[PDB]
């Protein structure tokens, strides 16, 4: 939970309007993972929850703040899935809102933080509408979210929207040069591929990815120009399937706008990959083999129980097929 | 394949032709 | 301790409220004449004022003076049923109270009489989110209920309901707002509250709101966050991301002309700038649409955009109705499928892609 | 520990008592045999009584503790018997059991009964405790191909007389179930005192009670026979078995297989069956298999197994069974014109 | 006052509206004497399985005797109108769906009735009872003692088990048509004094489809909308049903291929602010209606006889082929309405749409 | 009052028992010769005489005269066996007993000797409802039987029971009555009832029983109750049209034949009861699947659709291939098409008339 610069401000500005009393009971935030939400939502909770504020920022002396620091105030509520499990079921929900109806123990505010509204199940979130609407005096919501059009309408009209811009690419780039060391393009590369949300381009050089993403590129640079896509499916049957149909989509799009002629394109850092793509396939046959790979992908993250090695493996197999000359393509519809 | 038929297949719109006229009971009055 | 606007706000009289006038005359001229149903349902949008226009009736059924459709609002009753602690008065939230043995119980306790109203009055909310076996249990109660019980129903999504129980009560179905309505309450709302406004701010929070005052308050209530307390056109302009200049058809143009690298430089110069990529759509859909409405006559034109009609007039020449046709049809595909891609600008760009190869 | 079958039980009976008997198996006919067996011996050597327990996890092993323990005043050379989960012992079960044979005595005779134990189940303390003083009775449905002679060697035993169309029809009729089959021989002798049994007098006293597994609907899928799958299709939705189990099982064989085919064009399929782990009897039909489809199937049979998994997991579709019936007519050489592949 | 569906519950048998073949073999049962002693009554909802099974309870214990024809003023008749009879046990399966109730019901079941002649258990909504409760009844069901009668009532009947079917005789109701609930209505609303329109009530029998409840509850809507009267104009508002004679006009506007013409109905209809998703439905179903009349002559109802002539036209001039064009090109214009900017814009868009590609008349190619 | 066909015509006689010669025959060679087993089992349909040669069994084992297959009916034992009042014969409904308390009191009583018979006889019926800890018991008492006991369990569900309570008893399976037995045994029943009735009536009845006794003798009542004391052709036929619901092979067999007046009276039929437009879709969908998998293979059909075996078979060996792929895919697009249709009756019309009359222009 580290707290990034580019959160200073935002916080100057929610913080103010709890210190006039100006304060909605239900806020929800819009960002992009890494770009540090949970470190605002834990600053104005621990703000909210300290008996001797001071300033924009808590004492860390009193009852409240050594409470918080354990970990153990009673005022204090998380809703998080399981450690098992992927989403937040109802259950959870009705005891939460059961338990808020009683008096807080130390007599202040209380705090309750959904860690993801995305993962509430229908019944969940139709349950939360009646205690979110009309909470109990001295009671404050904080929801986060990527795309608010996924949650229910109900719950959304329901809360007040914030909104986390990404800073500037210049300034996204010369804070990963700090953080890390590597190539101008390699961090520009990674960078584009987060949607320009700093730390998750920290995210994925700390870890193996990187490697993960060389291997993938190299096994498409050799499944380009014999034809032979189903190589690639030990590249792609994984834990992090979605993250890797992500790469491949973006890949066959910087192919197709390197076709089209453009001067911009995500994967800076292969240019001979993109290349040899753009060469060797049609646009209608990237177009259709990039609206297969969404749809795929969409169905792994959505489809629950789902079995991963079939469907990549018919997707390879498809596109294979569509491959082959005389084959009627898929077009888009309602 | 002709210009209208191509625009109908990408706009999603179906065409259909008659294969037993016979079936209809009526002065459906379709030749003029 | 500080409370909303939604909350503050909520109608406490029929003359309080915002259209729905049918539904009102129909309540007036049942309670009225005497003819009062045991079974009430309200359907509708979301914020539309089911739970009020319930609370209302239910207001006005156990008032002291008498059954009437103007409640006084004054005596012990109507206090008690605003403030949410009247005895007589049942308020169930149906999901979260989705299990037979609650409705079991609740169906128990009918035959007592009530405490001080003149009757029993329950009021469930999400209705729909009951199970199949509560319905069931409740269908032969509701039916033929005792003298002294009354039942209110409001759901946003009647479809779920069985038909069974859609046969034994009245159905109101409350129309969505419309932008002048919620500009007006907007403007009554914010005099009373003594709140700077522009009629510009007003009418795009009211555009915004798409037929939910809720949603418009809301609205308002984060600009007036946002904007030091004052609601600006700017301050308006900025949260919404409206796009302003005439992006959109030099966009519209460039994908029309098949250009493709001068879309892609207009893409990354929004993208830099950082605009609303659904604002971005919607308005290159509107463009489309005007666009295709001056084909069929040369007056249909709005006065209003009486800035860039010779644009306008070539491309509605230069460009046949199909191709206009199509390209409407593949905006709207990329609009309904924007949430789901990986980013909104990647779901921008494929669009945009697909449109470009409609050129011959 | 002797390993036993159940022919050699009561030789194995009269050569000695031994002090635990353990009955593995999946054919209930043969468990029971072997148990009455075992008792009858007992109850000759002088064991007058009986208990029996089922072991669950609401089990109350104070009482079978307090047996072993106890004495008796004069019923002495008690038998216990216990009767395992489907799914087996756990390591609480695991822990009792051990705890109750440390307390086993000369007069006490213990019989288990359930299904086979798998090696991490055969490796357990209690296992091995008795592995020096106990004899295991494999009990073993037969095969298609050695039924017919175990039901001629059944009703030769019985002083009856089978014709072959008789005792191809009883095979067919219950294979799998030889409890049924035995009851049905028994019937018959019952209705024909003179024990001569022809095709139509069985053909009137036997109605279709098989039992199979998915493995034999996938073998049946791999030799080519349409009827024998459909059939034993029929009786596995009749039985009321989970069509994910089925989807799994086809999907392993008909990914090796795709890869199999691919990988074939330039490499022996003998190399490409050892290095896959092919077991060696099987290697016959999947060979076979590779003669019988080609690379344009195997692909439309992948997508009809992923689009019957999407409709059964996200629109929970009543029509899964229609499907499969639609994939087996595809594995076998049938036309199948792809309007329901949605190809 | 009260209700109209509560206080109009039929108490003879020739108040019930249709069902004529399920009366007339209860009736003939009654009379020759040959009753049995489980009836199941399986239909829609509100056709009157309720209500034909209480009058068949009336008729086994009316005092006078076993017989078709109720009085209707003895006391064990008034008791079961007021549901005051100690005999008539009426069960709520939807309610009491456990085994344990099952048997204490049936473990007091060969004691003899109280008053009448005849124990009749009534149970409604029998389709909600557990599998084991379905079991707990074979046996009784199949013997009962000699006084008593069971009485069964569902909406489901496939989910009962085969052994509960083969034990009972089934009457299945039949929804009531557009005529039947027209005359019913007529008939109620001069018993009540109020004054009513033929158009409003063939347009609240149309909207009720085959239910009777329904058009009771839509006709108290109508009264309490109108201020104590039923009129065309009320019920039209009420039901948002716009007139057909508007969509006809717009329909053959499209077919002409007359820009200006549609454009002048939809200005038209936006200075009065006609939904539009309705205006969609409307105009997709006259042309539904105009494709099944060119299927059959005696397709078109008695309704649309006000215009039947205009549309027999339509069927005389347009080729099959061109209808199924207009009929794909709204549906696919309502299937993308809710993504469009307006619902004005999405119906203007998608009327323009089909403009462009109209068979005979396209509009102007550009130069 | 005439008292219930069903009660009234209960067999007293192995001879008045149709059919199941396979089972009577093994009894009666069984009694005679003396080779009675601990515990019967009798499996089947509903309403084939389970429970009737259960008791007819029951009441030849403690006859006066000795154990023999052709009880005399006119001793003491007989008569009460029949009118249900025998001391030594314990019927029990596990349906309405399943708790192990409830169970252990009657199985209790096997330590007590007959009072006027040679056995006691327990008869529990519809024991697969029975509980786990009653299973146990049973199999206990099961395991040392007194030799003055005898079992005999009847249920629809043999699967249900325990693997070791099967194994301890013989197994009887009961088959279906087949049409002309039915046909036989209502004509029988007519006549000695003094009930005027036709040929066609009766093979209409038989016809839609099913295999059942019990279904033949309601739908005989129902009958006679609407045909008002006599039994009609055309009476019978309207009742079997009232309660007729299989519209959906009816659909398939007028449209494939493109008779559109017959497709439009089954549409107002479908619409006079209450039924879901989807629901129908998905059954026609499916007919015509099997259809297509019987033509590919003669082997798809099953027994599960024995009652329109005939239709469906005349269907695959009439209707061409292509176009029942034809009727498949515009069914499909119709059901896709069916929720934004105007209404699901409007839509399933629709459709059945694009089937009829219309064909699909495909791409390229
Ligand atoms: N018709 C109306 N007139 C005035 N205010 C309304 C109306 N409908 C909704 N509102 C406002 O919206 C808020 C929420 O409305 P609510 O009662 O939740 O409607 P619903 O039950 O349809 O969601 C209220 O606090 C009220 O201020
Ligand atoms: N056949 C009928 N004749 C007269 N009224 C009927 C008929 N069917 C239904 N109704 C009316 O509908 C109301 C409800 O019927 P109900 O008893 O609920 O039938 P069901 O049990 O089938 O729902 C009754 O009060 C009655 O006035
Ligand atoms: N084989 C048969 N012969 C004559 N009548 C039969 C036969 N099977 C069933 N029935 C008739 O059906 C009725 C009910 O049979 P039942 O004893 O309930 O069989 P089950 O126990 O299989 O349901 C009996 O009254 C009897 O008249
Ligand atoms: F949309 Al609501 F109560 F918030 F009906
Ligand atoms: F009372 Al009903 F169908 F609503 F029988
Ligand atoms: F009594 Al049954 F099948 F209904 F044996
Ligand atoms: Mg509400
Ligand atoms: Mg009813
Ligand atoms: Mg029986
Ligand atoms: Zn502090
Ligand atoms: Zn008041
Ligand atoms: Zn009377
Ligand atoms: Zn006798």
């Amino acid at each position: 939970m580290r707290w990034y610069p580019w959160l200073r401000p935002d916080f100057e500005k929610l913080v103010a309007s709890y210190q006039a009393g100006r304060g909605h009971h239900a806020l929800l935030i819009q960002a992009l993972p890494g770009m540090g939400d949970d470190a605002l939502i834990y600053a104005l909770s621990r703000y909210l929850l300290c008996q001797q504020p001071q300033g924009h920022k808590s004492c860390g002396h009193c009852r409240g703040c050594q409470l918080m620091q354990a970990g153990t105030h009673p005022d204090y509520y998380t809703l998080a899935p399981e450690k098992g499990k992927n989403t937040l079921g109802v259950d959870a929900v009705r005891e939460v809102t059961e338990k808020l109806n009683e008096h807080a123990r130390l007599g202040g505010a209380k705090v309750v933080w959904v860690t993801d509204a995305a993962l509430l199940t229908d019944a969940a979130a139709n349950a939360l509408l009646k205690t979110l609407e009309e909470p109990p005096a001295e009671t404050w919501f904080f929801l986060a979210t990527r795309e608010p059009e996924r949650l229910l309408a109900t719950l959304r009209s329901r809360c007040r929207l914030h909104y986390l811009a990404p800073p500037p690419e210049q300034y996204a780039v010369t804070w990963l040069s700090r953080e890390v060391t590597m190539s101008q393009d390699a961090l520009l590369a990674a960078l584009r591929l987060s949607a320009g949300s700093p730390g998750a381009a920290l995210a994925l050089f700390q870890g193996d990815n990187w490697q993960a993403r060389e291997t993938l590129c190299q096994a498409l640079a050799y499944s380009v120009p014999s034809g032979d896509w189903y190589s690639l499916l030990a590249a792609l049957n994984h834990e992090q399937a979605p993250a890797r149909l992500h790469w491949l989509a973006t890949l066959l799009m910087d192919a197709l706008k390197r076709h089209h002629g453009a001067a911009q394109v995500t994967n800076v850092d292969v240019p001979g990959l993109v290349a040899e793509l753009a060469n060797h396939l049609s646009p209608s046959r990237l177009q259709a083999i990039l609206g297969d790979v969404c749809h795929i992908r969409e169905q792994l993250m959505s489809v629950t129980g789902i079995n991963r090695e079939l469907l990549i493996t018919d997707l390879l197999l498809r596109i294979e097929h569509y491959l082959q000359p005389g084959v009627v393509l898929p077009v888009p519809h309602l | 394949t002709s210009r209208r038929d191509w625009q109908l297949q990408q706009l999603g719109i179906t065409q259909w032709s008659l294969r037993r006229p016979g079936a209809l009971q009526g002065e459906i009055a379709i030749a003029i | 301790s500080y409370q909303v606007l939604a909350r503050k706000w909520r109608p406490q009289t029929f003359a309080d409220v915002v259209g729905q006038e049918h539904v009102l005359t129909a309540l007036a001229n049942g309670l009225s004449l005497g003819r009062i149903h045991h079974a009430y349902l309200f359907s509708g949008t979301r914020g539309v004022g089911k739970t009020s226009i319930a609370r209302l009736l239910a207001k006005g059924l156990n008032c002291e003076t008498g059954i009437t459709a103007t409640p006084c609002g004054v005596c012990d009753n109507c206090r008690e049923i605003e403030q949410g602690r009247f005895v007589d008065l049942i308020e169930i939230d149906a999901a979260s109270r989705t299990k037979v043995e609650d409705t079991r119980d609740l169906l128990d306790n009918v035959q007592y009489a009530p405490a001080r109203g003149r009757f029993k009055v329950y009021l469930i909310d999400e209705v729909h989110m009951l199970s199949r076996h509560s319905f069931n249990a409740l269908l032969k109660t509701l039916e033929e209920p005792p003298e002294h019980v009354k039942f209110l129903l409001a759901t946003t999504d009647p479809q779920k309901l069985p038909v069974t129980i859609l046969s034994r009560c009245l159905q109101f179905h409350l129309k969505a707002l419309d932008v002048e309505q919620i500009r007006h309450q907007l403007e009554h709302i914010l005099n009373e509250e003594h709140i700077a406004h522009e009629p510009r701010a007003l009418q795009l929070l009211a555009r915004a709101a798409e037929g939910s005052l809720r949603d418009a308050l809301s609205l308002t209530d984060q600009a007036i966050a946002s904007g030091d307390g004052q609601v600006s056109t700017q301050a308006v302009s900025a949260m919404l991301g409206t796009l302003d200049d005439d992006q959109a058809l030099s966009l519209v143009e460039a994908m029309v002309e098949a250009n493709g690298e001068r879309v892609m430089a207009l893409i990354n110069e929004a993208a830099a700038r950082g605009i609303e990529w659904e604002a971005l759509l919607v308005e290159m859909l509107g463009l489309l649409h005007r666009i295709a409405m001056v084909q069929l006559s040369p007056a249909a034109l709005g006065n209003d955009m009486a800035a860039i009609e010779l644009r306008m007039r070539e491309l509605a020449r230069t460009i046949p109705p199909t191709d206009i046709q199509l390209y409407y049809q593949t905006l709207l595909i990329g609009r309904k499928e924007l949430p789901y891609a990986p980013d909104r600008r990647m779901g921008v760009e494929m669009t945009l892609l697909r449109a470009l190869a409609f050129h011959p | 520990m002797i390993r036993l079958y159940p022919e050699q039980l009561r030789a194995q009976l009269n050569e000695g008592l031994r002090a635990a008997y353990l009955l593995l198996g999946n054919d209930p006919l043969l468990l029971q045999e072997s148990q009455d067996a075992v008792r009858q011996v007992a109850a000759a050597q002088g064991f007058e009584e009986h208990h029996t327990f089922s072991i669950d996890p609401n089990t109350d092993w104070n009482a079978i503790f307090s047996l072993c323990q106890a004495m008796s005043l004069f019923a002495s050379r008690q038998t216990l018997l216990l009767l395992l989960p489907e799914n087996g012992p756990n390591a609480a079960i695991n822990e009792q059991l051990l705890t109750l044979t440390g307390l086993l005595h000369d007069d006490l005779l213990l019989i288990v009964r359930g299904n086979k134990l798998s090696k991490a189940q055969e490796n357990a303390a209690w296992f091995t405790a008795l592995a020096n003083r106990s004899v295991q009775v494999t009990c073993q449905t037969p095969e298609q191909a050695q039924l017919p002679r175990w039901v001629a060697a059944r009703a030769k035993q019985l002083n009856l007389e089978l014709d072959d169309a008789a005792n191809q029809v009883l095979c067919y009729c219950y294979e799998g179930n030889l409890l049924a089959l035995a009851q049905a021989l028994e019937r018959l002798s019952l209705l024909w005192p003179d024990g001569k049994l022809t095709l139509p007098r069985v053909e009137q006293a036997v109605n279709d009670a098989a039992h199979f597994t998915p493995f034999h609907w996938v073998d049946a899928l791999l030799m080519g026979k349409s009827k024998r799958a459909l059939h034993i299709l029929q009786q596995l939705r009749l039985e009321g078995s989970e069509p994910v189990i089925l989807l799994r099982t086809l999907q392993r064989e008909l990914l090796l297989l795709v890869n199999l085919k691919r990988q074939s064009a330039h490499t022996p399929l003998r190399a490409l069956f050892d290095k896959h782990r092919v077991w060696q009897n099987r290697r016959g039909m999947m060979g076979e298999a590779l003669n019988r489809l080609s690379q344009t199937q195997l692909r439309q049979a992948v997508q009809l197994l992923t689009r019957t998994e999407l409709t059964l997991k996200q629109d929970y579709g009543q029509s899964v069974w229609a499907e499969l019936e639609g994939l087996s007519l595809l594995l076998c050489h049938k036309p199948l014109a792809d309007v329901f592949i949605d190809g």
